[PDB]
């Protein structure tokens, strides 16, 4: 195929606030095979960082050769292996009794674990505030920092929200300074119903990981075992998110107590393979003034979607 | 509010001198401080519909439209011109809030000419409390002698401002008692309004005091400028030591060729670690009142709750 | 409590033109007492052409109703206090989404569609392979139907399936008239309450969006044809691969079920949607599978 | 000319809401029939806003065309568990010490209801009446309101007597008739006690072979409240399909009323009057067929309360706290017996 698949990252490498950018960097890494080097053959991967060059908002896009834009991670690597030369490895291309799991294992990273890291990216306060806030400062322009997280983190509750979490000003202000004593427990009844809340927001997490694990690894033992397939890595891409976020020592070792330590130190070995890969088959490129994303141009993109 | 300020046009109106209490006493400290930013793009509209019952209107990108049915009636004959910043006189508000049916009230009854009565109550039918407080003063020309009677718990208390002795070496004090919570406050208070031959200008030197908890404070607040206006508040703390540093620099400009005026804002906070900014300027009947908070803890400056507030009024 | 000095018995007196309007969108489940009973409310209700039965329209609420018919030993109703199927608005919920159960009389336990989710996949969560195939149908099989219903059907065929207003035969009477009318302004409205259902609108947040719109521009018009394309290039995929998992041991899994559910729901439109005229014509094995789930439900 | 101002509704159930009127008296060229055009806007509920167009254009000294097309969305019966949305147009003709006028409009209106309770809270808004209301419906309507009104005032009054009479008729589904008298009585020197009687009749016939399409929940008649029978909740009598109100296809409804002004002489001469009250009714599903065995009907149960109070009646409303006793009701009725606070415009 001929395109231009468009990125999250920042200029040699995707960035983590974008686990299906980061699974496709690695997808094009582990074409070695003669069969996965002619559909990956001429990609031209570009860190453009901007979602108006997406057909719905979404920032893996290959824009390939006609105007046909593919989103996503799961719709790309379906439409590369559909668009195979048709005549192991560093990556496995799944044979036709197959391809159906394959599929099925793919979406459900899709759907069900990857709700959980854009969990972990927005909605944790401790990742969202040192961690994801300050992160769009390096991929945007100057005006558009403050808009893209506080969007995605809209985004996150409402998909997240059915599994994981004028007097009534005055009604104290004739009485909290008139006390004076609950003017300081005001915050205290406050961080008081705080502190129950956020453990149990992540008790209603933690089983929701360990059960999206649990039936992704126990339906991962049908098919080839010791073979890279691309469903492994955007499940791998959501471990090296969620373990390398500043919270992600909390779940290293909260899945290490449910599936043990010779499996998260095994997916570890593989994660950390994959981020020092050489890029000799990654052909970058660098964003032309169509798909930049300025000042300028934000406001063509901003017209357009109404004209 | 709109229930302070109804009562602070009542008092000029009837000469009652409410800078000398103790609500109004640390007032510097807190309006060029504790501000509150808008959180939200906001529009708001208020008119006037019967001679004594005004209507608001309210609606925000968060929350719909909202409302209030004012009603306000009062022997000052004085009133309505110091709303907008013997005779035995009186007054009566009360509004409704109509998305919700919060009430309050408040009844304000002159009974001497140097004693007081305020009752305000507050009865929210959601988020449930009838506070019905009573609040007995008898001024003098050296004390403002005021009882309070709440009805949070049961919530009795006191107040005291004894003016001494331009240096103006002022004090107070408040002892209040829960009777059901049993569990007393204190307070003390050492203001200053002085005169400084450097810009020309008060200063207000809080010297504030809670013997339960040892929370001194302090607050500097000068004048520096015929229309500026600069504070810095050191909070501090007895025992449990852990203190503060904020600031505030509201500046004042006047603009003509109805005449334009806009009244800009700061607030350096330290412990908080944040600048808040906020500029407010009037018309002849409009207000636009805009404010951003930039928090300072690469890129630090992050602006956290930015927020412009329209509000049309007659 | 001692005041109201005459209590009367209760009112006995009842709008029997509201009771012949449900009589006229209730269908029984033939084969206990006034509690034990639930009404199972649905969009609309199909006849299909083979069995005769009452088919629901929508391929989540023909799910629920053959799962209920399989749980609870039922027989599909024909198009003594015996179950139910109601044909309801989607209005009859704060979800707007509608598959609902109305269980009870006096104790009236309504589950939600996203109750009922819960409940339908939570008896097959103990397999983790067939969870992994039922969340593919339930997601990239279910978003292609949705996108090709609301997008490329007409607005007479997404309202014959998903509203309960009444299909007149021809315009003839002015009430015939003005029950077109509200299939015009109404169309819409029930499109957007549609994209509410399966987390549609935060899979496809762009899409929606240019339904809460007016005049339907050109940029929103080719991104929407690109999305709508890859959704159908990838549901034939779907339904390629489904094609080796058909062989029956017995009493139909739950995944089965939904197979058949969104083959018996396809192949009733009477548009080629294009996921019409790839199922008729390149999976005739799934239209005949289908069908062989559905004779275990009738009589 | 302009005049964007900022009121109160005063509107069903006690609870006030804010509107933002902005007006338009249109100029003499546009013109030569005296035309202002108004666009109210209300809170709607949760996703959409109330938005209300007016078009009055004085045809003859005594005629006034009004074209009124709303977006009005609304919650409703009992929990506010209901929430209904309205889109139309009315054109609506009204005709002129008695007041006395007719008013024809003409409205078509698409109204869509949705239940809007949750499923935790169980049977309510649940029923099998309910569940088959919420929908879609489209609607024209003809009407016909006449009011000869010949008291002195209309929220604080202290004689004569009112009519109004109302019709609706939406052709071959339903016809609606309601009457309401009143009459204000009062006897001592600054009308100090004032004996105030009200009734109010109806009835609505479904026109529509052989029972099929039922008549609306929206369009049928509740009694109970705070503005009309006091002394029972809002939605508070007629039969019931579980726990839900699902209206009446006739009703008659009552009421004395006995106001003091006060006796306590420095606060006499005000709005406020010492209000004893005798309220009842009935509301019932009338077997559709004639008007002799509905009378039958409608006087055998009746569903009365008594009850004290004070009321304060301003022109722009009239707040009411009672003391309620309920006399008689039947078995499932909603009570509210001790204190109820009314506030509106128009009680009964």
């Amino acid at each position: 195929v001929k395109g231009s698949v468009h990125l999250w990252g920042k200029d040699g490498k995707a960035s983590l606030i974008s686990v299906d950018s980061i699974a496709l960097v690695w997808f094009i890494k582990l074409c070695t095979s003669e069969e996965a080097k002619s559909m990956v053959a001429g990609l031209q991967i570009v860190f453009s960082n901007n979602t108006d060059l997406s057909s719905d908002g979404k920032l893996p896009v290959l824009i390939l050769d006609n105007g046909t834009k593919v989103s996503g991670y799961v719709n790309i690597v379906q439409f590369l292996h559909k668009n195979i030369c048709t005549s192991e490895e560093d990556l496995a291309i799944v044979r036709k009794k197959d391809r159906l799991l394959e599929y099925s294992l793919l979406n459900y990273v899709d759907v069900e674990i990857s709700r959980l890291t854009d969990y972990q990216l927005f909605l944790n306060t401790k990742n969202y505030n040192e961690y994801t806030k300050k992160l769009f400062s390096k991929l945007l322009y100057f005006p558009m920092w403050y808009n893209t997280p506080l969007q995605l983190r809209s985004q996150a509750r409402e998909n997240c929200e059915e599994i994981i979490g004028e007097s009534k000003a005055m009604e104290s202000a004739s009485q909290l300074a008139q006390s004076k004593t609950f003017k300081i427990a005001h915050k205290n009844k406050i961080k008081g119903k705080q502190e129950l809340q956020q453990v149990k927001y992540n008790l209603q997490f933690d089983n929701r990981l360990q059960s999206c694990v649990s039936n992704w690894l126990a339906a991962r033992k049908k098919l080839d075992d010791s073979v890279i397939l691309s469903s492994d890595l955007l499940f791998l891409a959501n471990l090296y998110v969620q373990l390398g976020l500043p919270d992600g020592n909390r779940i290293r070792s909260k899945l290490e107590q449910t599936f043990g330590s010779e499996l998260l130190n095994s997916m570890s070995n593989k994660i950390d393979d994959f981020v020092h890969r050489p890029s000799n088959n990654l052909e970058q490129r660098d964003p032309q003034f169509r798909e930049q994303g300025n000042v300028v141009m934000s406001l063509y993109n901003l017209a357009c979607k109404y004209i | 509010p709109y229930m302070d300020q109804v009562l602070r046009a009542f008092y000029q109106s009837t000469h009652w001198s409410t800078q000398n209490s103790y609500e109004d006493i640390t007032a510097t400290s807190r309006t060029l401080l504790d501000f509150r930013i808008p959180s939200a793009i906001h529009l708001q509209i208020s008119n006037k519909s019967t001679p004594n019952t005004f209507n608001s209107l309210d609606f925000s990108t968060r929350s719909r439209i909202n409302g209030s049915l004012s009603y306000l009636y009062s022997d000052a004959q004085q009133l309505e011109k110091f709303m907008r910043n013997f005779v035995k006189k009186s007054l009566y508000y009360g509004r409704m809030y109509y998305p919700s049916s919060d009430l309050e009230a408040m009844i304000i009854k002159r009974l001497s000419p140097q004693t007081q009565f305020m009752l305000k109550g507050v009865s929210s039918f959601k988020e449930s409390l009838n506070v019905l407080t009573c609040y007995f003063q008898r001024d003098s020309h050296r004390n403002l002698q005021e009882w309070i009677f709440s009805t949070s718990d049961l919530l009795c208390g006191y107040r005291v401002l004894h003016n001494f002795l331009n240096s103006s070496l002022s004090l107070g004090a408040e002892f209040w008692l829960g009777l059901v919570s049993l569990s007393p406050g204190c307070s003390t208070t050492l203001r200053y309004y002085t005169h400084s031959t450097n810009t020309g200008r008060p200063l207000t030197l809080t010297l504030s005091w809670n013997p339960l908890f040892g929370h001194i404070s302090s607050t500097y607040s000068a004048k520096t400028g015929t229309n500026s206006t600069f504070c810095a508040k050191y909070d501090f703390n007895l025992y449990s030591i852990e203190s503060n540093l904020s600031f505030g620099c509201e500046f004042w400009q006047k603009k003509h060729h109805s005449i334009f005026t806009s009244v800009w804002k700061l607030s350096t906070s330290l412990r908080d670690k944040t600048l808040k900014l906020l500029w407010e300027g009037k018309w002849r009947g409009f207000l636009i009142s805009a404010g951003t908070e930039l928090v300072f803890t690469n890129i630090p400056v992050f602006p956290a709750k930015f927020g412009i507030q329209f509000q049309y009024s007659t | 409590d001692t005041f109201p000095l005459q209590t009367y018995a209760a009112q006995t007196d009842k709008d029997e033109a509201v009771a012949l309007e449900i009589q006229r969108r209730s269908y029984t489940f033939t084969e206990l007492t006034v509690e034990g009973t639930y009404k199972l409310g649905v969009y609309n209700v199909f006849l299909e052409a083979n069995t005769g039965a009452a088919l629901a329209t929508d391929p989540w609420c023909l799910f629920v109703q053959l799962a209920l018919c399989q749980k609870n030993g039922l027989v599909l109703p024909t198009h003594t206090c015996n179950h139910e199927m109601l044909v309801l608005s989607r209005l009859s919920n704060p979800d707007e989404a509608l598959p609902i159960l109305v269980e009870g009389y006096k104790k009236r336990i309504i589950r939600s569609t996203v109750a009922i989710s819960e409940i339908m996949r939570s008896r097959i969560l103990d397999d983790a392979e067939q969870l992994m195939y039922y969340t593919l149908l339930d997601t990239v099989l279910y978003d292609c139907w949705i996108t090709q219903i609301i997008f490329c059907a007409s607005d007479a065929q997404f309202m014959e399936l998903y509203s309960c207003q009444k299909l007149s035969g021809s315009i003839v009477t002015p009430l015939d008239v003005e029950n077109s009318l509200l299939q015009k302004l109404s169309a819409k409205s029930l499109k957007i309450s549609l994209t509410k259902r399966n987390k549609f609108q935060f899979r496809h947040r762009e899409i929606v969006k240019s339904m809460q719109g007016v005049y339907h521009n050109h940029h929103n018009s080719v991104n929407q044809e690109q999305v709508l394309n890859v959704l159908f290039e990838n549901s034939k995929q779907v339904l390629l691969g489904l094609k080796d998992m058909l062989k029956s041991d017995g009493q139909p899994t739950y995944l089965h079920l939904k197979i058949a559910s969104y083959i018996l729901c396809i192949t009733n439109v009477k548009e080629p949607i294009k996921l019409k005229t790839f199922v008729e014509n390149e999976c005739k094995e799934l239209v005949q599978f289908a069908q062989d789930t559905l004779k275990n439900f009738v009589q | 000319t302009f005049t964007a101002k900022t009121g109160t509704n005063f509107g069903n159930d006690n609870d006030a809401e804010a509107y933002l009127q902005f007006e338009k008296l249109i100029d003499k060229k546009y013109l030569k029939l005296p035309t202002r055009v108004n666009l109210e806007i209300l809170r709607g509920t949760k996703i959409h806003s109330s938005f209300l167009f007016n078009s009055y254009s004085s045809l003859s000294p005594q005629s006034i065309l009004n074209l009124k097309v709303f977006s009005q969305f609304y919650n409703w019966n009992t929990n506010k568990g209901l929430d209904i949305g309205q889109r139309g147009a009315r054109l609506s003709l009204r005709y002129e010490s008695p007041t006395l006028f007719h008013e024809w409009f003409l409205e078509t209106c698409w109204r869509s209801t949705k239940i809007c309770s949750q499923g935790t809270s169980a049977p309510y808004m649940y029923s099998g009446t309910m569940l088959s209301q919420a929908g879609d419906q489209l609607r024209t309507i003809l009407g016909h309101t006449f009011v000869l009104d010949k008291r002195d005032h209309i929220m604080c009054p202290t004689k004569g007597s009112m009519l109004k009479w109302s019709n609706e008729l939406s052709p071959g589904k339903h016809l609606k008739t309601q009457l309401e008298l009143n009459s204000v009585k009062s006897w001592m020197n600054d009308d100090f006690i004032t004996f105030s009687t009200t009734i109010k009749t109806g009835y609505l016939k479904n026109l529509s072979s052989q029972q099929s399409l039922p008549v609306h929940i929206c369009d049928k008649f509740q009694s109970g409240g705070p503005s009309d029978i006091r002394g029972f909740q809002t939605f508070g009598l007629g039969p019931r399909d579980l726990y839900d109100a699902v209206g009446g296809d006739a009703f008659v409804s009552y009421g004395l009323s006995v106001f003091s002004r006060l006796p306590w002489k420095k606060v006499e001469k005000s709005n406020f009057r010492l209000h004893w009250f005798f309220n009842g009714g009935k509301l019932v599903n009338h077997d559709n067929t004639s008007l002799g065995n509905c009378i039958g009907q409608l006087s055998k149960e009746h569903s009365t309360s008594t009850g004290i109070g004070l009321v304060l009646r301003h022109p722009m409303a009239r707040f009411e706290l009672n003391f309620t006793l309920p006399i008689t009701a039947h078995e499932n009725d909603l009570i509210r017996k001790g204190f109820q606070f009314g506030l509106g415009l128009a009680f009964l």
